């Protein structure tokens, strides 16, 4: 089994469990590998990062929880690896170039 | 009162999706793509293996306990239950 | 309408009404409660 089949399984590993507290100590242990070694092979298969991409699906989930659900900004961050919305609102100007308040207005 | 009560004793009077691949069983995302990597490419091999090591492999997590047991609750299948004839001649992988 | 309904409607449910997120955390910790409980068979009325 080549490693390009490993990371193909890893793209369906998280697509249901980004609302869960999913950390690297779960992803590495339930893959059969170590904590660091999964990140070296992750570059040569999809050209992007791993610890930011789980945020990139988490910040994708916050936008589809804002354009559909009435949940506030402060405690969507509580389930997605943040302890407050102060940093969680800040990276959204990097990921989608918008404010977490301004997305729901422009339809 | 036993002397008295002994004087009154004469006066008191085939399933279609069991023969299905796991990835086309209409489940959630990480409930189907983790069975085929442990020689379970059918539904018949999942019901006949011990659960105290199957979820403890480094491919399956904690949230998969429900949906495997969701199939196992309705039709009447048991944990580690043997089957009469699940496997046909056609077996494959991805 | 209920105090016990307010614990079902967690802290990711209340804030979008116009016109307290830290004050409710003070008023629960004074009298021994918590926010975000999951209740069952409620309300029985």
């Amino acid at each position: 089994m080549s490693h390009q089949k490993i990371i193909q399984d890893l793209i369906a590993w998280i697509d249901e469990h980004i609302d869960q507290p999913l950390n690297i100590d779960v992803v590495a242990k339930k893959s059969g590998y170590s904590k660091w070694y999964l990140q070296r092979m992750f570059r040569t298969v999809t050209h992007q990062t791993l610890g930011d991409y789980i945020r990139q699906r988490r910040l994708l989930l916050a936008a589809v929880e804002l354009r559909t659900t009435e949940r506030p900004i402060f405690d969507i961050a509580m389930d997605l690896g943040y302890v407050s919305q102060q940093t969680f609102s800040r990276v959204f100007r990097r990921q989608f170039d918008r404010t977490p308040s301004d997305y729901r207005h422009r339809l | 009162a036993t002397i008295l009560a002994e004087q009154l004793e004469a006066f008191v009077d085939f399933d279609p999706i069991l023969l299905r691949p796991v990835d086309d069983l209409e489940l959630t995302v990480r409930s189907a793509n983790c069975l085929k990597a442990e020689a379970i490419h059918y539904i018949g091999d999942l019901v006949q293996r011990t659960e105290v090591e199957l979820l403890k492999t480094p491919n399956l997590g904690k949230k998969s306990l429900t949906e495997i047991k969701d199939v196992l609750a309705s039709r009447g299948l048991s944990l580690g239950m043997r089957l009469e004839n699940w496997p046909p001649a056609s077996i494959a992988d991805e």
